[PDB]
């Protein structure tokens, strides 16, 4: 790959500058490298891949979810005949997506995931491995849409189970776990009322753990939980 | 759109 | 070129899409591909092309400020040796930037500029012309810099030469080119007096002219004119 | 930085 070459602490380097320079492909162009020297991630390097690839990702969803209302406008009645161009440059942005949500999905897959044993990291890849098929989820209209989902809820629960017997309900990948997988169970998974229980006994839970909590997460953590309030008072 | 972290 | 397979207009409709989507770069793409049909641009054409390059380029010049200014504080008396890495990092966005600046001007000369005959077209490729040296122009520290300079003065002055013969005071294409002439002057060409003096006259002689403005064109014009005066106020 | 359009 073109990042064989480069030190694997330049490219820590260069995906710090990257960010601070908004350059959300260039960044996850360095820390892909930096994944494939084949050492594991620190807390820190993790949030670099993190943040790299949702920024991307979100970009394309953003770009896909603009021309597929476009889309289905041009297919309700009424509306104009305008040739396939819609329709292509659709597919065109769902197929560039699918293919960042396989790139991220193998390097979870080879070798970040095997490698980690720490709470911290395995619940944080499998939060990620949950969030990319979620991605993927999204534009799946094929027969490949409920192996997709499955593989979602599967990577989710997974993360689910280690977190909670492993980290403290005010832990910030805990939350934003719990947060994420509540979305999938709304939006994907046509299962709001999972979604609602999981999002108010995670705010109840960690709510009744904020006393413990450190100074240091205590922006991460509360952020996370007015989310998890802020998609309670849409739901209900 | 709910939000997500 | 990859765009060679496409019909002009689906062209023309997919820059449309990717405008709506922000989608800049294959913005660009569609209307690189368009321009490369061999016909003229209409005014609306003209447009896609120019928002196009102007916010791939707008992206580059944000990231390249905020790279050269950590290079600059790296090398300020009593910074840490941190390695090659900024200067890279740097390099790589500039010379992607000075790409994208190679490509419009490459466009503009061939064969745009050539067979604009009308006012408007002609004033507007070259005020782009001036733009993409300006640009070009802002990263240049070599022997390169004065030519490209110059580069760009002759462009934004035969733009200028044509605009005061063959446009009112208020029209829009004639107003931002006085607006970035002016900044040319200020910023570029260390000519703050001529920066002042041009935008100054520009701004009285378009209101002057208000009285025979479109409805169509008010908010443009209007828009543009504030920008002379925003500018006129961080200046004196 | 000054204004451009
Ligand atoms: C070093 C510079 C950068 C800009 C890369 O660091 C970003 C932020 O990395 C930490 O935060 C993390 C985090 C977020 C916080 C909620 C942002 N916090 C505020 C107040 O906005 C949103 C991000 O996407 C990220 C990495 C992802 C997850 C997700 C990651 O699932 C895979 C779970 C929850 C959250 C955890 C890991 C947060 O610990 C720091 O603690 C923050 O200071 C810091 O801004
Ligand atoms: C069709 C959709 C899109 C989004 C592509 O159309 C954009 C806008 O194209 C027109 O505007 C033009 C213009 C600007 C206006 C100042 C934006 N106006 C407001 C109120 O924000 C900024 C752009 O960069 C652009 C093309 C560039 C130039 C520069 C172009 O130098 C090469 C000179 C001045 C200005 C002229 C051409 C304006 O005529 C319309 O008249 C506007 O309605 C319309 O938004
Ligand atoms: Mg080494
Ligand atoms: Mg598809
Ligand atoms: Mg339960
Ligand atoms: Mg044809
Ligand atoms: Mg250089
Ligand atoms: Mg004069």
């Amino acid at each position: 790959g073109a990042m064989g070459s480069m030190e694997r602490a330049s490219l820590i380097q260069k995906a710090k500058l990257a960010e601070q320079a908004e350059r959300y492909e260039d960044m996850a162009a360095f820390m892909k490298g930096a994944v494939e020297k084949g050492e594991e991630l620190s807390c820190e390097e993790r949030n670099l891949l993190s943040v790299a690839y949702k920024n991307v990702v979100g970009g394309q969803r953003a770009a896909w979810r603009v021309l597929s209302s476009i889309e289905q406008k041009s297919n309700e009645e009424g509306s104009e005949e305008k040739g396939p161009e819609v329709r292509e440059y659709r597919e065109k942005v769902e197929t560039e997506l699918q293919g960042v949500c396989d790139t991220v999905l193998g390097l979870l897959d080879s070798h970040l995931i095997k490698e980690a044993g720490d709470a911290e990291s395995r619940v944080f890849y499998l939060k990620m491995k949950g969030d990319y098929y979620r991605y993927l989820a999204e534009v799946a209209t094929g027969d490949d849409k409920k192996r997709i989902i499955d593989s979602a809820r599967s990577a989710y629960q997974e993360a689910m189970d280690i977190s909670k017997k492993e980290m403290p309900p005010t832990n910030p990948i805990r939350l934003g776990l719990a947060l994420n997988f509540s979305v999938f169970h709304y939006e994907i998974a046509n299962s709001p009322e999972e979604a609602i229980s999981l999002a108010k006994t995670t705010f109840d839970e960690a709510m009744a753990d904020l006393h413990t909590l450190s100074e240091d997460s205590y922006k991460d953590s509360t952020l996370i939980m007015q989310l998890l309030r802020d998609n309670l008072t849409l739901w209900t | 759109f709910p939000a997500t972290v």
